[PDB]
RNA sequence: UAAUACCGGAUAAUAUUUUGAACCGCAUGGUUCAAAAGUGAAAGACGGUCUUGCUGUCACUUAUAGAUGGAUCCGCGCUGCAUUAGCUAGUUGGUAAGGUAACGGCUUACCAAGGCAACGAUGCAUAGCCGACCUGAGAGGGUGAUCGGCCACACUGGAACUGAGACACGGUCCAGACUCCUACGGGAGGCAGCAGUAGGGAAUCUUCCGCAAUGGGCGAAAGCCUGACGGAGCAACGCCGCGUGAGUGAUGAAGGUCUUCGGAUCGUAAAACUCUGUUAUUAGGGAAGAACAUAUGUGUAAGUAACUGUGCACAUCUUGACGGUACCUAAUCAGAAAGCCACGGCUAACUACGUGCCAGCAGCCGCGGUAAUACGUAGGUGGCAAGCGUUAUCCGGAAUUAUUGGGCGUAAAGCGCGCGUAGGCGGUUUUUUAAGUCUGAUGUGAAAGCCCACGGCUCAACCGUGGAGGGUCAUUGGAAACUGGAAAACUUGAGUGCAGAAGAGGAAAGUGGAAUUCCAUGUGUAGCGGUGAAAUGCGCAGAGAUAUGGAGGAACACCAGUGGCGAAGGCGACUUUCUGGUCUGUAACUGACGCUGAUGUGCGAAAGCGUGGGGAUCAAACAGGAUUAGAUACCCUGGUAGUCCACGCCGUAAACGAUGAGUGCUAAGUGUUAGGGGGUUUCCCGCCCCUUAGUGCUGCAGCUAACGCAUUAAGCACUCCGCCUGGGGAGUA
RNA sequence: GCCGUCGAAGGUGGGACAAAUGAUUGGGGUGAAGUCGUAACAAGGUAGCCGUAUCGGAAGGUGCGGCUGGAUCAC
C-alpha cells in the first residue's frame, strides 16, 4: 500500500480464534462471569455416554458421551482407548483433540486418573495412559 | 507526474544496463551534474557531459561498461523516494557491499559519496544505492 | 484531676491591609527599602553548672530558608471497537461573591452563546500503568508473575471530625442492605491485611517463627508492634549443579534376543578384578560469616563563671529464627540414588513374535486384513534423565503482513465508473532559514534487569561491581545539500496561447424507414395449430393465407472494426440542441500553478418497483393444455406483472482485463486511429522515415507456478485508492 | 432546638432498551388415519455464465440484461 494509507492503516494480522473453545473455570463459581481460562484440565462429569457407529471398511466403533466440566457447558464428546470401568454420570477428565472419527467435536477424555481407568497391560502406559509405570 | 529525479535517473540507467550502450543524455539538475560527475570519478561511467537549455541542462552520460558491455556495476536503485525523505548521521551511514557498493549522500553542504561520508563523518539524506 | 490540655491578653516583623520608596520582569506582575493597626508564646519539659542565672536537649511560637514531599497545569507517547458520529449547557468565556496551595464554573448570581465533532469527540467493551518481561537474528510480535515506582479500591452508598496530611486497607456517622444475635425491645459485624477456614477451583505454600537483619511509627532510649521483612516450612513448581558408578576385564559367558542356526544378540556387558566415596551413610567440625548493631562508660575542637552541661569520632561492651546452616573432615560399598519417550517415516533408533481391516494405533502421510519395526509382546536400538511425556498459550516457523518481508495476467483482491475537500508527495535555477535535515556540546534518561567485563558463591545457578547500552526529551555549536519554508525568477509539465485536425460523447428535440404485434379492406380456402399423436388454443361466419390499408409502440437491415466517445455504465436509423470531451502541431509564456485522491460525493446493464400513461412486441407467472391422479412441470394457445413512456426507488451485474491513475525509461519487427514534417514525387496521396497520442499481432530483456506481456509491459522505478488473510461456512447472519 | 442549601438511600408514577417468556395467530410439513380419490399409462425428458425478477414447494424453468471463464480422470 501507499506509505500514507500504510500509516492511517495498522495492516492487521489474521489473528486467529482457539478452534478449542476450552474456558475453563475462570469466573464460572462467581457470579457466573465468563473467564478465558486456559487450564489444561477442568472437574467435571459426563452426564451421558453414547456410540456412534464408523462406516466401513474400518468399523472401528467409536464411544461418545456429552460432558459438563466445572464450567459446565454442553458437549458430545468421544471417548479414546481400550477399557473402561465408567457409566453415565461418571466424572472425567477431557483433553483437547479432534480425530478422524465424527465432526461436531474437537475434545477427547483422557484414560487412567479418574472413572474412564485406562489400562496397565500395556507398556506405552508407563508414563501416561493415567496409569502408573507397569510393574 | 515526475515525481522524482533519482527514480527516473536509476530506472533510465538500468535501461541502458540491460540495453548495453553507453552515449545516453537525459534532463538534468545541479544535483545530477554533480552525481555525474562523481559517477565519472567511479569510472563506470566513461564520460558525462552538462550544457544548459529548457528547463535544465541536458546532462549527457557516456558508460564505461566492461570490456565486453558489462556492466562494471551490479546493482543500482534510489533511496530517497517521494514521501520518504531518508536521512542518515555519522554513524547511520550504511555501506552496501562495503566499499565495493557506493552511495552518495546529501549533507549539510552538498552531496558526498559513501566514502567522504564515513571519512568527514557528516551525516544526511541517503541518496541512492548502486552496487 | 494534671498537662507542653483550653481560653485570655503583653509584645511582632518580610504577617494582613493600606503609606511611600527604588529595581525589574510576560500583560498579569516580581524583587528590595523606608510607614498604620494585629495578635506571636510551652510562667514547657528536663539536665547541668548552680545564682538557678546560664545554657544544656528537645520542644514551643514567629519570619526568613534550604530541603522534602505533595499538589496543580502543560507538551508527546500513552486500548479495541465508528455494526461507536454527533457530543454539548456550569457547559463556553467573562463578570462579582465565595472557595481551596493555587487555578478556574471550581461553585454560585450576571450577561453572552458557546464549547467540542471524522486527524474518530461521543458511546460501548475492556483495562490497573509503565519500568519491565517472553519468543523472535533482529525487525518485530506478545506479555505485564513477584520487584521499582505511579494510580484506583478497601460490605455498599452518602458524607463529614480529626490532623501537615485521611473523607481514613485494620477512624467515625448515617442509610442501604447483608448477615448475626439479643431480655426481641434493639443491639453486632465486613480477610480484594496475613495465615487459615468454608466453598471454589487443576491446585498453589505454615491458621511456622522471629524481629537475629534492616524497616519504620514514638521517644533520648530501652522498648512497643512489624502477616514489612528475615528466616526456615511445603509444590522434582523453575533453572543450575553431584551421582544414580567408573577402569579393567571378549568370551562374544551363560542367558533375553533373533537367527539362515553357524553365529550374532545384549556386550567390555557378564563373571571376575581394580578403584570412588562423588552421591548418598554415619562421628564430628561449622552450625561460618552474617553481628555492624543499642547506648554506656575515653580524653581531646563550637561555648559555657563552669566542652558545666553538652554535642564529634574514638576507648570499651552488647546482637542468630536460618542453624549447632551452608560447607568441610574420619569412614561406607559400587554399593542407596533414574527413569522415561520413541523406533514406518517425517526425526534418533528394528527386528522376532502373538495379533488379525478386527482389535485397534492414530500429530501427518495413514497403517493394521492374519505377515504390523504403524496392535500388542520380547529382544535390540536410539533419544533423553532428575526427570520424561501430554495438554493450555506467545512468538520463531509464521516473511502466515507482505516497512524490513504479497499480491490483484489468472489461485484472494481494482469502485462500475466519477468529481473533487483535506491530505500525500512535490518541476528548473538564485539566495537566506536552520525549521527540519545533518552535526557535535549541555542537562537529562530511577535502580535493577538490560549487554560487556569483573567479584563472590566449588562451579553452575546466583547476586554483586563497574562499564556499556539506554530519549522519538529539552537546549546550544556549526551546516544549507535536501525537504520544508522566506524571497527571486525561468519554463514544456500545468496553465493557456494560435493554427488546425477529431468524432455511436452527452442529453433534449424532431425526421424517416423495414417491420414484432394488432388490425382496416379485398380475395381466398379448411383447417391453422403444437406433437409422439396432438391436446389445447385459433378457426370454416374466411383461422392459418393472401394482397391493398393502417395503427401503436418498438428498437433501428448494412456500416460495425483493435472505428470511435467515454471514466465507466454503456454509448451506433437520420438530423438538430448546446454543450462536454479528442488530438496534431503550438511554446504563445504568468510561473509549479502539479499529483492521486479518506470523508464526502455525481454518474450510471437489466430486472424489480412507486406513482401517472403506454403496451408494439416480448414475457414470467398463468390457464386452456400435451403429459399424466396432478400437469401450470414443456411440448403447446393465448395471454400475461412488467418490459415500454415521467420521476424516484432504484446504484446492482460477467459494470471483467478481478490489469486504480499519472509519471518517465527501456531491443526489435510490426500495424492501426487520427497528426505533422522532411526529403522523395504530379497531391509521396502515392514513399520512406521521425516522433504526436492512443489501440494491435510476433517478439530483446525482464518477470510470472504456468499462461504471457513485452513501449500500449504483466520490465523498470515513483506520489496517491481499494481489496485481499484456506476452503467454505455465509455476501449470508 | 427548629427551619432552610444539598443529601444518599429508598420508593412511587410516565415511559425507553428491554431480557427469557410468550397471548393466540400465522407458516410449514404430514398421512397414521375421519373426507374418498380413482385405478389409466404413467411421465412424448431435459440440459455452455453472473446480477436481477416470476413462478416452479423445491428439484428448475420463463426469463430481462449483457456473457469471459478455468470437458473426464485414473492407479
Amino acid at each position: 500500500p501507499t506509505i500514507n494509507q500504510l500509516v492511517r492503516k495498522p495492516r492487521q494480522s489474521k489473528i486467529k480464534k482457539s478452534d478449542s473453545p476450552a474456558l475453563n473455570k475462570g469466573f464460572n463459581s462467581k457470579k457466573k462471569k465468563f473467564t478465558d481460562l486456559n487450564s489444561p484440565q477442568k472437574r467435571g462429569v459426563c452426564t451421558r455416554v453414547g456410540t456412534m457407529t464408523p462406516r466401513k471398511p474400518n468399523s472401528a466403533l467409536r464411544k461418545y458421551a456429552r460432558v459438563r466440566l466445572s464450567n459446565n457447558i454442553e458437549i458430545n464428546a468421544y471417548i479414546p482407548g481400550i477399557g473402561h470401568n465408567l457409566q453415565e454420570h461418571s466424572v472425567v477428565l477431557v483433553r483437547g483433540g479432534r480425530v478422524r472419527d465424527l465432526p461436531g467435536v474437537r475434545y477427547h477424555i483422557v484414560r487412567g486418573a479418574l472413572d474412564t481407568s485406562g489400562v496397565d497391560g500395556r507398556r506405552q502406559g508407563r508414563s501416561l495412559y493415567g496409569t502408573k509405570k507397569p510393574k | 507526474t515526475m515525481t522524482d529525479p533519482i527514480a527516473d535517473m536509476l530506472t533510465r540507467v538500468r535501461n541502458a544496463n540491460m540495453v548495453r550502450h553507453e552515449k545516453l543524455e537525459l534532463p538534468a539538475s545541479n544535483i545530477k551534474k554533480e552525481i555525474a560527475e562523481i559517477l565519472k570519478s567511479e569510472g563506470f561511467i566513461k564520460n558525462v557531459e552538462y550544457v544548459e537549455d529548457d528547463k535544465q541542462g541536458v546532462l549527457r552520460l557516456f558508460l564505461k561498461y566492461g570490456q565486453n558491455d558489462e556492466r562494471v556495476i551490479t546493482g543500482l536503485k534510489r533511496i530517497s523516494k517521494p514521501g520518504l525523505r531518508v536521512y542518515a548521521k555519522a554513524s547511520e551511514m550504511p555501506k552496501v557491499l562495503n566499499g565495493l557498493g557506493i552511495a552518495l549522500v546529501s549533507t549539510s553542504e552538498g552531496v558526498i559519496t559513501d566514502k567522504e561520508a564515513r571519512k568527514r563523518n557528516v551525516g544526511g539524506e541517503i541518496i541512492a544505492y548502486v552496487w
